[PDB]
This record gives structure tokens, sequence and C-alpha cells, in this order.
């Protein structure tokens, strides 16, 4: 028979999960979550889970996706007994989920051997300090970062058996992974005997299991969090890793340790949470890309995107420009020129070069920040650890396609400069934009940038722009410098998004995500096409260019640079084809890069000689 | 709703008449209820320990219920069905078990306490139930409960050792405490709520003198005499200022570091060890006789990898002492510069990768080259540091022996007067609980910069640029002067940072100048 589900609200049993296991208010509560999943309305008035199961129709997704919401939502008794035996309500659910993706699509089942329902936006979150032995047992979502995740490996969901004394035979049992299946008995024959694994009737699943502990805000300031595995479900694996945080609503639960007994002095029982369903915690987007066409101009776009770069930093105007070029970078070429656009600012200290490098950050798609310093050659390259043995990827090779930065320009510099002649640091993959103090120390004139930088020659050649700043008081500087901390600091201050807005103050005339999501899309939307009568000026200014820097320096590399800052300035107006005056102002970078190096010694002969040539137009 | 269980049922027993040290305990001492005063060294993450089991026969599908555990993992003796004669096969089940929390805390007698300094004797507390993380390893707390040994679990299958009962296999047995009881022995309106009646109307007194700023700074140190400048930097910083982060991203240090060099015998060492003493969450070290990488952090393996609170966490959230710096590693002094402005102290090690706030104040005492500070010596080199953290750091305090007869005789006087008459001869403007809750109540308010303010903060950065005319004055110092402005609208109870305020910072800056 099959109760009614009034009957079923009150337990009726020593336990809710007792209640569940009872047949008769087991088939009740089958009967009452198809009725659910059917009950449950969306706004438009189709059952939500028969949404959830067109989609799972579509996705050919394995498992059916339920939320606790939902169910407290519609047949709040199911949530209830759910949220006391998560599992006995859970098994029912996962066969009427089955039934009802089946129902929905034909042959459903024999795309999927199995339909199990996860739980979706789960009420109620425990901390790992919150948990408790009391907690276990029962569904649960705990918010933490994974302290480790292990990968996913094949694992038995059911194993048969074979006893050795009696027939090569026994029941498919199912593994839960809380312990070994340690039957230990023989099914062929009621006593003790050998269970070899039997392949005949075993199920196989992926496996995973990621360790979760709470944030270091989520413990109490000065106190390490504690942990509490978290194991991933089949077809939940590898859903996170490590070091990543995550909510994930699972069931917590306790298995004994002879060691950890050994350890406590007491017995005692080791406790990891199980998931059920896990919820963890830069592209442009196409209106954005029809926004930042119709912000971008023809012209002066380029000076809109310097204003809006380093928009923390204060001057350093070319510093900006220069950035921003590197930035909006170029389009790779396979045969001498580099797509990605190299920058390097150098200043002395409070130049604020560090600040447009951390602009810089954010801009770039996936950007990594370096000091020479803080990393290491072989460090960036690569990190090497016990998993077995496994590798970790350098952090040169993490920033991929999007500009990557540099600082305090000598290990790191040994890494940009095999990567500058390897075009591999393993390939960089990324601009280089450079924020380096002049030989540690504040910035004099009378040194050249060679000699204020430990570099290469051919590295300063590569370079698609190089920047150097001198410090000096002003009165009018110090005036506004002060100006824009206070303001910044008042921004800044809780006291003063509106008021966000007004903590902005139009620093920067492009918003940073936009500019950035802009500069993606004028990368990716859109791919410059160098122009032909441009470029043959370009040349003839390239030939002039090496003459004049033989007469006071200018290479193919800088020429292919400036090819390659001519798509970042043709990016910089969002236009398919480079402008003669985008190559002409990437013609006017590489020479601001040419006359940067050896500054007092070349600048003003350099500046004179080139007055015609920086730019064609 | 499902059939309720019996709940357990927990004595706590407190304000025992007698406290004993973990050396005091003795075996015949074993199973007396017993008060036991010490620091915990460590606490065991909460377990589930098998108060009770529930076993289930496999022969004949008879179950046991809530059988009690000894020290080992217990099955039931006999099958409780007569017919069944089963031993074994016991298949344990966790809800019909019952399981109370289970956690055992180290604990360790005070350094104090021991007479010749020798090494603390170490004792295991049990905290279950409640008891479980009612305590923080490194507080020093108050158990009570009774004495237990613990038997040796693999002599029991699971030195002299008893044996003939185990049968032929010896027994040893490892001493160990039970905790029944366990207490611990070490916004504006919630402070003035937490404080008594009484408290809140000195503290409002306090607050309502406008000479409270003075006042606080000649409180500081009343057994010092000079160092007046010092007193007022260390007041500052104990008021701290407001945390700050730009919408760009860059986030501020609102809490003040300072570091002093100066000559011997100038009692800088004192005035750490009264700042220790004052700053709660607080812990005070020599440089000489430590270690870089284990002051910030600590890392050991648990019976597998773990990490270990390192001595900054201690003072985490307040003042960090620092004696003997100049002794101490520049490469110590280095990694504080890493962690100082950033914080976010991080382990990379032994495979497990951990993350430290590292929220502190830092104040340090150091001896200048040359065993003297040297007036014509730079204020940058004098002691070998960072340049980076020098700038970051709020102030450089200069310290040199005034030859006057005066003050010769001022300081042998007030030392000969502390000598004779112990505290008596002190005469701070304040008691040193006062102090304390205002400084807790200057930290519950937030100064605020205003416009004029800002003006004259605008101005003290251009006057500070002008003394450069450049190592020494950056927007470092601009930080610091916000910084130092936040801490005297703290100490003069101003709701709003002043001009004046920015002045006096701008001021102890210039005497950090010198």
């Amino acid at each position: 028979e099959e109760l009614t589900l009034e009957s079923l609200s009150n337990v009726k049993a020593n336990s809710y999960s007792e209640w569940i296991t009872q047949p008769n208010v087991s088939r009740t509560i089958a009967r009452e979550l198809k009725s659910f999943l059917l009950e449950y309305t969306d706004e438009t008035g189709r059952s939500v889970y028969g949404a959830r199961i067109r989609t799972l129709g579509e996705m050919n997704s394995e498992s059916l996706e339920v939320n606790y919401r939902h169910l407290a939502e519609s047949k709040a008794i199911l949530a209830l007994f759910l949220a006391k035996c998560p599992e006995e309500m859970l098994k029912i659910f996962d066969l009427v989920a089955m039934e009802a993706t089946e129902l929905h699509y034909p042959d459903y089942a024999r795309i999927h051997s199995e339909i199990h329902v996860r739980i979706s936006d789960f009420p109620t979150i425990y901390s790992l300090r919150e948990l408790r032995e009391s907690n276990l047992s029962s569904l649960v979502r705990v918010t933490g970062v994974v302290t480790r995740r292990t990968g996913v490996f094949p694992q038995l969901k059911y194993v048969k058996f074979n006893c050795l004394k009696c027939g090569s035979i026994l029941g498919p049992f199912f593994q839960d992974s809380n312990e070994e299946i340690r039957i230990s008995f023989c099914t062929n024959c009621k006593s003790k005997g050998p269970f070899r694994v039997n392949g005949e009737k075993t199920v196989y699943r992926n496996y995973q299991r990621v360790t979760l502990q709470e944030a270091p805000g989520t413990v109490p300031p000065g106190r390490l969090p504690r942990h509490r595995e978290v194991i991933l479900l089949a077809d939940l694996v590898d859903v996170s890793k490590p070091g990543e945080e995550v909510e994930v609503t699972g069931i917590y639960k306790n298995n004994y340790d002879g060691n950890l007994n050994a350890k406590n002095g007491f017995p005692v029982f080791a406790t990891i949470i199980e998931a059920n369903s896990i919820k963890r915690r830069f592209s442009w987007t196409e209106e954005e890309e029809r926004e930042f066409r119709k912000i971008s101009r023809d012209r002066g776009i380029i000076d809109k995107i310097i204003s809006s770069m380093a928009p923390s930093i204060y001057g350093h105007r070319d510093i900006k420009t220069a950035v921003a070029c590197s930035l909006f970078g170029g389009v790779p070429k396979n045969v001498s020129i580099r797509g990605d656009i190299n920058v390097l600012l150098l200043g002395d200290p409070g130049t604020a070069k560090s600040q447009i490098l951390k602009y810089v950050e954010k801009t770039a798609h996936r950007a990594v920040f370096a000091t020479g310093q803080g990393a290491s050659a072989v460090g960036l390259t690569a990190s090497v650890r016990k998993d077995e043995w496994t590798l970790e990827g350098g952090a040169l090779v993490l920033a991929d396609k999007g500009v990557c930065l540099i600082d305090e320009f000598d290990q790191d510099r040994t890494s940009i400069h095999e990567a500058m002649e390897q075009q591999s640091i393993l390939q960089a993959r990324c601009s280089i934009i450079a924020a380096a103090n002049p030989n540690g120390g504040r910035y004099n004139s009378t040194l050249p940038l060679a000699q204020n930088v430990s570099l290469t020659e051919p590295i300063l050649s590569r370079f698609d722009i190089l920047c150097v700043v001198r410090d000096l008081v002003d009165e009018e500087a110090d005036e506004r410098l002060a100006t824009f901390v206070v303001d910044s600091h008042v921004r800044s201050h809780p006291e003063n998004l509106q008021r966000q807005r007004k903590k902005e103050e139009e620093i920067s005339p492009i918003p940073q995500e936009l500019l950035m999501k802009y500069i993606h899309y004028a990368r990716t939307k859109i791919y410059p096409k160098l122009h032909q009568m441009d470029m043959d000026k370009v040349s003839r200014v390239y030939a002039d260019l090496r003459r004049e820097s033989i007469s006071t320096p200018i290479t193919v590399r800088h020429l292919e640079s400036i090819l390659r800052i001519a798509e970042s300035f043709a990016k910089m107006r969002l236009s398919e084809f480079v402008s003669s005056y985008d190559l002409d102002r990437a013609i006017k970078v590489v020479v601001d890069s040419f006359v940067d190096a050896q500054k007092v010694s070349v600048r003003r002969q350099l500046r004179r000689s080139f007055a015609i040539y920086t730019l064609g137009h | 709703s499902p059939e309720q269980t019996e709940r357990v049922f927990q004595i706590s027993f407190f304000n025992l008449p007698t406290v004993h040290r973990i050396r005091d305990i003795r075996s015949e001492k074993i199973g007396s209820l017993l008060s036991i005063s010490g620091t915990v060294t460590r606490t065991s993450e909460v377990r589930p320990e098998l108060y009770k089991a529930s076993f289930t026969c496999d022969m004949c599908r008879a179950i046991v219920d809530n059988v009690e555990q000894s020290f080992k993992y217990t099955e039931p003796t006999f099958c409780p069905n007569p017919s069944c004669e089963n031993r074994a096969f016991w298949t344990l089940n966790v809800t019909r078990s019952r399981f109370l929390d289970w956690q055992k805390v180290r604990i360790q007698e005070n350094a104090n306490e021991i007479p010749t300094g020798s090494m603390p004797r170490t004792l295991d507390v049990i905290l279950r139930g409640d008891s479980v993380e009612r305590a923080k390893p490194g507080d020093r707390c108050k158990f009570t409960g009774v004495e237990i040994v613990v038997p040796d679990v693999t002599q029991l299958g699971l030195n002299s050792g008893v044996t003939g009962l185990l049968g032929v296999r010896d027994l040893t047995y490892k001493i160990s405490f039970l905790a029944c009881h366990v207490i611990s022995i070490g916004d504006q309106e919630v402070f003035l709520n937490s404080l008594s009646s009484d408290e809140i109307n000195e503290l409002k007194e306090m607050v309502k003198d406008e000479h409270i700023y003075d006042k606080l700074v000649r409180s500081i140190a009343p057994a010092v005499f000079g160092h007046e400048a010092v007193k007022k930097g260390i007041l500052l910083q104990m008021l701290g200022g407001v945390h700050k982060s730009t919408v760009e991203g860059i986030k501020l240090r609102g809490d003040i570091n300072i570091c002093v060099v100066g000559d011997p015998s100038t009692s800088k060492s004192q005035f750490l060890k009264y700042v220790v003493g004052f700053a709660p969450r607080s812990v005070y070290t020599s440089g000489k006789a430590s270690s870089a990488a284990g002051l910030t952090a600590a890392v050991v393996r648990d019976e597998d990898y773990t990490i270990e609170a390192g001595a900054l966490m201690l003072a985490d959230n307040g003042i960090c002492c620092i004696d003997e710096f100049d002794k101490m590693d520049i490469s110590d002094q280095v990694a504080i510069h890493e962690a100082m402005e950033q914080q976010t102290i991080s382990i990379a090690k032994a495979g497990i990768h951990a993350t430290l706030n590292a929220r502190t104040s830092i104040l340090a005492a150091a001896n200048p080259v040359g065993g003297r500070y040297n007036r014509k010596l730079s204020l940058r080199g004098n002691l070998n540091m960072t340049a980076p953290i020098m700038s970051r750091f709020d102030l450089f305090f200069v310290i040199l022996d005034d030859c006057n007869e005066k003050i010769d005789t001022e300081l042998a006087s007030h030392i000969v007067d502390l000598h004779m008459k112990r505290d008596e001869a002190i005469e701070p403007p304040f008691s040193a609980e006062q102090l304390r809750r205002y400084i807790k109540y200057a930290r519950t308010f937030k100064p605020i910069l205003t416009k004029e303010a800002r003006s004259y903060l605008v101005e003290k950065y251009k006057e500070l640029r002008k003394d450069d005319a450049s190592y020494r004055i950056t927007v470092r110092q601009l930080e610091s002067m916000i910084r130092l402005s936040e801490a005297i609208a703290r100490a003069n109870c101003v709701d709003e940072i002043t001009p004046s305020f920015i002045a006096e910072a701008y001021d102890l800056l210039r005497q950090s100048i010198i």
C-alpha cells in the first residue's frame, strides 16, 4: 500500500530515515517526488523540473538536478524528509527523476544507465567549525576553500566477489566509499571466505574527493581553519580544483579509523562531507562590442584610451600610451614580427609605474605580475612537487595571450630575455610590460636606460616602446598629486555605487573594465590589418630610422614592433584595418623607444632627425 | 516527529578550592577530581568518540545497541540472541550508535610558574561534548576534572609494564587528564555595554578631558623618564587608524608601524615590554634569539603535513614588539617588509598551501651602528634595513643621550625613587586599564578626513617634499601622515580628522626626520 502525504508528514518512526525506509511510506515518497516535480510551477506554468528534464535531454546529462528550495516550495514534507535523510529521499528521487526524464524523452534510460537527482541552492550552510558530530549523517552545505583536490580516479560503484572455498560468484555489492566493501562473508556459503574481486557484475564510476577547509576569513583571525573533506559523487568529479572557494551541499559523515583512535587516545571516527551536489564560488560581450565601437573614435581614441590607462597613476601619460599599445597588442606573424607588443617603464620611486602595471594586470585577459626580486627564472618557468611526482605551470606560462607583467628589470630578466630571443620563456605567449626602478634607486638622467636597468640591446629593440621618467619637485605637481591623493583617500574611505561614481571622479574617461573588454574585443572580434601605403611609408621610415640610429639603435625587430603597435592603435580605434595614422603613431612609439634607450646620449639628435619620421602623417 | 532518544547529561564543576600545576600532578592523584592551571599548547580537532556503540550480528541479524566502549574500540561479548552463539561479525550503525564530541587539548605548566626556568610539564586534557572547542591553543586555562591513565592500545590488542593479567604482554600506563569544566585563565556602544557602569563613567570623563591626548602620551611608560616622542608614537600606534582600500583595488594598511633606533641603556626594551603588556593579542620576543621564518609562520606534520600558528599570528589584531631588532637578521627585517603593507602571509612548503591574514602593528627597538646613535650619520643606514621598508614605516625615532646635568639628576632621582618605592614612584596621568579602555573606544571610533584636513595634508606633504629638497620623504610619508592624523583624532576623541591633528602628525614625522 501507499500512505497519504498527510500521514507521512508525521514521522511515525524512530527516525525520519526509518519513516522513509518503511516500504509504504517509500512508495508514497516516490509518488510524491514525481508529483512534486510535476507540481513545482514556473512563472510560465511549465514545471521547473519539467524544464530541467528538457534541458537534461538537450544536454544528454546523466544526472537530473532538483533545487532543495523547489522541494521546499512544493512537497515541503518531502523536502524536510530529505533534510533529515537526504540519501533515503534521494534514492527514490533519483528513480523518479529517471522516470520523468524518460517520460519526456523516449529511451532516455538507454542514453543514461542511471539518473541521479542533484541538489541545487541548498538553504542552510554550516562552517566546518560549526559542523559537529550531530551534523554528521545529514545533508549540509559548507562554504570554504578546498585545501586540496584529488584527481578523478576509476572506482567500483559496485563490486562482485568470488569465494575461493565456495563458488566464484557473489552479489554486486555497492561501494559507498565510506569504507571497504568488507562483506566478511561468502555469498555462496554462510561463512567467512576469501573474496577476490569479480568483474562479472562490477559497476565502475569516476571518483574524486576534494578536501574542504574554511576560508581564512571564515576562521577567526589568528586561527587556522578547520578542514572536513568533501567527496565528489560520480559525474560530479572534477567539479572543483585545489585552493578554490566552493559551497558544497553534502552529507557530513563519520568513519572509524584505528590510527585516529590511537592518536586521539580514545575511539574516534574520521569525518568527511560527501557532496550530493557542488556549487563552486573577462571575455568581451557582444553588446559590449557594440558599445565599444560606439564609444571609439576614428581619431583621439588613443588619447581617450591613454587617459583611461593607469587611472591610479598621476602623470606619466606617455607611459599610459605605451602600456595601452602593449595591452591592445598586435596580430601574430610567422614564417619575424611578433604579435605581442612589449612596453617598458622606468622611473624613480613614486612614479606609480607599478600602479600602471597593476591596472594592466586588470586589463589583460590572464595577466601575471612578477618582479625581479620576487620571481626566479626557473621558478617562473615551472614548479615541481610530489603528487608520485607532479608539475606546476609557471607564472609566465600561466599568463597567455593576455599581456604579462614584469618588474625590477637578474633571473627574471633572463626569463624575459630568453623569452625575447627564444619566443619561449615554454613560450611566454604574452606581451611584456615592465615597471622597473632605475638601478634600484631614484632615476638619474645621466644614466642611459641600458645602465639604469640591466637588459639586452635586442630586448630594447624587441620592446615596442620604452619609457623613462625622471623625478622632480614642482609646486603645481605637488598640489595636483596631493589633491588627487586626498580625493582617492576620501573615495576609498567608507564615509564617501553613486557614491562610488563621485569617488571615481571621472579620473579615467573609459571605465577600466569596459576598456579591458574593449581591448579584448579589438584583439579578437577586430583583427587589425596593416595598410599597404602606410606600410610603404613606414618601410621608408624604418630605413631612415636605422640610418638615424647609425647617425646617433633601430632594427627590423623594431619595424615589426611598429607594425604590431599599428595593429594596437587600430585596436584602440577598433578598426579591422590599421589606419595610416595608426602606423604613424606606432612609428612614433618605436622612435620613443629608441630615444628612451640612451636618452641623455642621443634623444635630442634623434628628435631632430625624427621630427618628420616619427609620424608619417 | 522521530522518536527521541534519552538525552546525554553532562555535569560541570567549577570554582574548585585548589588548583595544581601539571608538575604538581601525581599518579596517586589519578581517579580524583582536580583543578589544573596551565596553558593549552594545542587542541585536537573535534571528533565523534564512540561513547555508545550499536552492533549487528551477521549470523542471525541480531543487533546490539549503545554498547559502552573502553579506551580501545569494543564489540559485544556475546550475541544478544540466546540461540545465536555469535561473538564476531559485529557491524556498527552510526545512527543507532551514539557518539559524543571528542577533543584532546594538550596543556603545559606556565613558564613563569617553573622556578628554575625548566621545561614545563605537559598534560593531556580531554575535552568532550561542550568542552570541545571551549578553549584555544596558546591561551592559559584552568581545567577541572578527574585525572586519568591511558593504557597502551597495542598492549591491549585493540619502561616497566604490568603483565600476567594482556596476558604475557606488558602494559605501560600513560597519564592523562579529563576536564569536566574548562575555564580560561589567560561599535562604541557595544564596547561601552561590555564596560561596567563605573568603567563607562571613567572612560567618559577621560574622553571629555580636552588634554586627553597629552595625558595619554604622558601616561605611556610611567616608569620611563623622557622619550616623550616615543611615548606619543606608541599611543598613536595603540590607537591605530582606519583602514582604507582604493577602488582600483590597492589596499592601504590601517595599523601603524614604527621602528626605533637609539643607543643602549635608553629603555627601548622597557618600552617594548610595556607595550606588549598593554596591547591585547600581542607577543614580545628578542630578535637575536629567534627564527625568521618561524616568527612569520610555522609548518609541521600532524599525526600528514599540517600548518602550525606562527608567532606573528599571536600579535595579530594587536601590536607586535620586537626587541634587539638590530641584532635580528636583515633578512627577517626584509621579510617583515614583505609582510607589512601587503600582509597576507602564506605557506607553499610541504605540499600544503595555507594563508594567514597577518594583520598587526609592529614596534621595534634597535642599537644603531657603532653601538650609539650618530647624529651626523643619516637616519637611513644608521640601522641597516630595506629602503622601501623604511619608507613604509610611519616613524623612525632617534634616541640620543643628553649630557645636561639637570636631566642626569632627574633620571637618577627617578631611578632611585623607583628602586626604593616600587610602583609608587610612577605617576602616570591615567591607569593602564583605563588607558586600554580608552584605546578600545578610540578603535571603535573611525576618524574621517575633513576637507580642510585634506588641504592641510596637501600643504604638509608639500612641506615634507621641500624638506627632502629625496629618499626620506615620499607618498608613504603622506600615508603615515594620514594614519597618524587618524590616531591623533582617536587620542583627542574628535570624531573627524582635523588640520591640527594633521599638523601634529607632520610634527611627529619631522621629529622622525630629525
